[PDB]
């Protein structure tokens, strides 16, 4: 999946 | 509460310690336990509670989108009948998902967002309350699927309104709530439009914003403003 | 046995689900389930099984690492009592780890290592044996020290021992228990001239039987070949 | 610490 950006780790 | 015997001190300095250590389930096991002692959170506990989850929560999901894509494949048009083992073990995952995510939302409900009044505090918890319901929403298929979503949104819409009303349009905080905000809106909500326009308005009035900050506080700011700029990007 | 429910065909399948997720503990405690359904062990079904504990006792070890640097710097002179909060988080860490390497250790005696006849299977169990005495020296401390550090020695000695005689010096197998008995002698029996002996005489007989090999098992042997080099590299 | 190269998964 393409993840947009969220706050904080990316971690995912 | 396994962390019922050790002093709130104790547990706070083994957060940042398990975070030294990259060991995010311990770190997030300890600030649990530094909740439950009752007593509010200062800015630094607020966030070693949320990096601690947020790095737990992002193991499982990668892990889900994976399992997730196996188990799509398996049921194309082709595939080969590999069994039930796809599906269980996508749905063991899912489980512990959904297990961090109702552990974290137990412990905003009880009690940090209603002892929460300063906008800092209230906005950042209203936040990860929207943040671990869109968790669940990315996982949820069933009849419970349209509750979890308005959840998300009704925590999220709460903090926007305390955020513009209490804080500047640069605040790092409003800043990322925004940011996330913006994620439900395009890819839970299927609302691009609304995604869009959040994003590049909160962007925008930051940016007229930033005259006012300090040197670090203008880092602080523009790093959450690249983000909502790498999102506009990808999006338009 | 948790797992003593679940196909041996099942678990095996949720290992390979497990890896391609990088859910590591997942992964070993789906492997050790297929250890205990009582029959040996294929090579692929070896690989996986080492993999996952690999992966475990591998986070682990770096956790341990940042602790151990943590809990020094804590006792130099100058430095503020932080009180036992440094020492009880390392010995929290040391003990899970020292739990996962007597779970391996249990599995290789009950019953791989006696049931495996074959040199590519003895040998890569006595490897194991040795790797995870290996693991338990590098944190040991007290009057079992010389123990556990005889205990690796032996077990990656008898593998050493069937390797010469029953496999050729380009077996990737044969190289990477010689790499780790090398490491072994360098930092842990404070061998350093064995260490460096056995790296070099190790690299230079499977340099003189490459000719021997397919393309494809020329590409895994000098793998294994460069990390010699690379330890050599950083040892003379 | 220096770590020296041992078989398999650098997971340390
Ligand atoms: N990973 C961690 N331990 C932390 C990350 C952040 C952080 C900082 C800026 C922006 C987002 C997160 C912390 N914040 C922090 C620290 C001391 C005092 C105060 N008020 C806030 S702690
Ligand atoms: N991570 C994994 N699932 C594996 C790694 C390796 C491997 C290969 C070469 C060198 C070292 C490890 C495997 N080996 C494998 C596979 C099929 C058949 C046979 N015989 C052996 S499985
Ligand atoms: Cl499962
Ligand atoms: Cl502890
Ligand atoms: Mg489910
Ligand atoms: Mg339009
Ligand atoms: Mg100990
Ligand atoms: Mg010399």
């Amino acid at each position: 999946k393409l993840m947009f950006k969220t706050e904080g780790p990316d971690s995912d | 509460g396994a962390m019922g015997s050790m002093e709130r001190a104790s547990l706070i300095q083994k957060a940042k310690l398990a975070e030294q250590a990259e060991r995010y389930e311990d770190m997030a096991a300890f600030m649990k336990g530094a909740v439950e002692k009752g007593e509010e959170l200062s800015c630094e506990e607020r966030n070693l509670l949320s990096v601690a989850y947020k790095n737990v929560v992002g193991g499982q999901r990668a892990a889900w989108r994976v399992l997730s894509s196996i188990e799509q494949k398996s049921n194309e048009e082709g595939s080969e009948e590999k069994g039930p083992e796809v599906r269980e073990y996508r749905e063991k995952v899912e489980t512990e998902l959904q297990g961090v995510c109702d552990t974290v939302l137990g412990l905003l409900d009880s009690h940090l967002i209603k002892e929460a009044g300063d906008a800092e505090s209230r906005v950042f918890y209203l936040k990860m309350k929207g943040d671990y319901y869109r968790y669940l929403a990315e996982v949820a298929t069933g009849d419970d699927k349209k509750r979890i979503i308005d959840s998300a949104r009704s925590a999220y819409q709460e903090a926007m309104d305390i955020s513009k009303k209490e804080m500047p349009p640069t605040n790092p905080i409003r800043l990322g709530l925004a940011l996330n905000f913006s994620v439900f809106h395009y890819e839970i909500a299927n609302s691009p439009e609304e995604a869009i326009s959040l994003a590049k308005t909160t962007f925008d009035e930051a940016m007229a914003d930033l005259h006012t900050l300090s040197e670090d506080s203008y880092k602080d700011s523009t790093l959450i403003m690249q983000l909502l700029r790498d999102n506009l990007t990808l999006w338009t």
